[PDB]
């Protein structure tokens, strides 16, 4: 049966092509001490001897010995599978260079001797997962946010935006605020204590100003959070104002438009035949696209932007942590997709390039 | 069922 | 490749084809227009041009009900066999109380639903 592996900045998504979640959810960390090296939930743990490495970061794979310890990882720890028994469908960020394209093939096909591979674009495959061949995603993860717009099955690389926000600088961001509060947060292991509060208590505001208000008129948006030592921690307006960065990126000192300017400037390089299309299905995914309140907030400020007459949809999955997984699940699974494999034969005539022919 | 391996850091 | 594939769009005409656990199955003759709301679909409408060529109309239909991987294998299939088409269909997504009139016209008796459909493909985990 053929496997699905998702690589993100922060967390690897894996599984078994037919199954409707990932069986296995890890850190993309490496460790070392300075036994050689761990990886994931291993290196998490033991981080008090380690130091840790992101070999993806913004979505890009930049190092490749440590990238081919976490799908060692993948395939032998967490999968626990023979690669070379199992298809193997990994997925790749949009706009990813050409020789990343090639030399993931190559590891797959020379490393771990898998006898077939294909490699698909996440954002198309949230959109699949979706049922839907024409849209915009918005894509945010830990690393990296991209609009991407798609038409009859294939993204429109000149439309694709990029932003390099998204998870990871909210939790720094949230960090700074609450450090700012009282708290004392810097450290990499209590980087992981705000990623959780960040998970569990921030939301977007409908309207900014006025929940600003609210919060200073009022203490019903305070919650509280229980750190591991047991201190019990209050988190007032810092709750949508970590977030509200993905819309104000000068919160943290960007020059960026924020995630729906970049959807309506994504959507205005489209031909303006099919922007009725991309505005009525705006579809999210990724993690950093799961704070209660953001798909209504991305409705509005969408509507605000694009011509009044203009049906805009907002789509926004429970399972959009998990959409790139699923479709590419899907994908894998068709009686149809056989045929679409780069095979080890081919492989072995055609080289790493195959991918740049077999793979859009 | 999906197994997240992600835990948190003690005191 | 797929023996369905080589069917498609041959002739002027309505092709109708349901997502069966990540499978493209022709549905009955007989059976077209009674759409399982449990269930996905791929229609594929062949008009002959006056110029020799065909035109083509590719819609998938989505059932209330459905299950994620009948809708995303629906909306791939479609992507697939637009492919095979050099390109040349117009792909459509109709959803169940909101499909197009272009759509419901392919059905001279009327469009009807009728609750139920084949089982998920997916395995639970
Ligand atoms: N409920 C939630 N609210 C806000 N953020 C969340 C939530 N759940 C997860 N996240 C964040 O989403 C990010 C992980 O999502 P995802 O798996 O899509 O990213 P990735 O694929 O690792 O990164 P990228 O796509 O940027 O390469 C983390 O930053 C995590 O903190
Ligand atoms: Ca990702
Ligand atoms: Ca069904
Ligand atoms: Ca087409």
């Amino acid at each position: 049966t053929a496997l699905v592996c998702d690589n993100g900045s922060g967390l690897v998504k894996a599984g078994f092509a037919g199954d409707d979640a990932p069986r296995a959810v890890f850190p993309s960390i490496v460790g070392r001490p300075r036994k050689d090296s761990y990886v994931g939930d291993e290196a998490q743990s033991k981080r008090g001897i380690l130091t840790l490495k992101y070999p993806i970061e913004h979505g890009i794979i930049t190092n490749w010995d440590d990238m081919e310890k976490i799908w060692h990882h993948t395939f032998y720890n967490e999968l626990r599978v023979a690669p070379e028994e199992h298809p193997t469908l990994l997925t790749e960020a949009p706009l990813n260079p050409k020789a990343n394209r090639e030399k993931m093939t190559q590891i797959m096909f020379e490393t771990f001797n898998v006898p077939a591979m294909y490699v698909a674009i996440q954002a198309v495959l949230s959109l699949y997962a979706s049922g839907r061949t024409t849209g915009i995603v918005l894509d945010s993860g830990d690393g990296v946010t991209h609009n991407v717009p798609i038409y009859e099955g294939y993204a429109l690389p000149h439309a694709i935006m990029r932003l390099d926000l998204a998870g990871r600088d909210l939790t720094d961001y949230l960090m700074k605020i609450l450090t700012e509060r009282g708290y004392s947060f810097v450290t990499t292991a209590e980087r992981e204590i705000v990623r959780d509060i960040k998970e569990k208590l921030c939301y977007v505001a409908l309207d900014f100003e006025n929940e600003m208000a609210t919060a200073a008129s009022s203490s019903s948006l305070e919650k509280s959070y229980e750190l591991p030592d047991g201190q019990v921690i209050t988190i007032g307006n810092e709750r949508f104002r970590c977030p509200e960065t993905l819309f104000q990126p000068s919160f943290i000192g960007m020059e960026s438009a924020g995630i729906h300017e970049t959807t309506y400037n994504s959507i205005m390089k489209c031909d303006i035949d099919i922007r009725k299309d991309l505005y009525a299905n705006n579809v999210m995914s990724g993690g950093t696209t799961m704070y209660p309140g953001i798909a209504d907030r991305m409705q509005k400020e969408i509507t605000a932007l694009a011509p009044s007459t203009m049906k805009i949809k907002i789509i926004a999955p429970p399972e959009r942590k998990y959409s790139v997984w699923i479709g590419g699940s899907i994908l894998a699974s068709l009686s149809t997709f056989q045929q679409m494999w780069i095979t080890k034969q081919e492989y072995d005539e055609a080289g790493p390039s195959i991918v740049h022919r077999k793979c859009f | 069922e999906t197994n997240e391996k992600n835990p948190l850091p003690d005191k | 490749e797929h023996p369905e594939f080589l069917k498609a769009g041959k002739e002027p005409g309505l092709q109708i084809w349901r997502v069966e656990k990540f499978d493209l199955v022709p549905v009955p003759t007989n059976l077209y227009g009674d759409f399982f709301t449990g269930d996905a679909y791929v229609i594929l409408k062949t008009v002959q041009l006056r110029n020799g060529n065909l035109q083509y109309d590719l819609h998938y239909w989505l059932g209330n009900e459905c299950s994620q991987d009948e809708s995303g294998a629906a909306a791939i299939f479609t992507v697939q066999l637009d492919d095979y088409l050099n390109g040349r269909a117009v792909q459509h997504r109709e959803v169940q109380g909101f499909e197009s009139a272009t759509f419901l016209g392919y059905f001279k008796s009327g469009l009807k639903y009728k609750k139920g459909g084949v089982a998920s493909g997916f395995k639970h985990v």
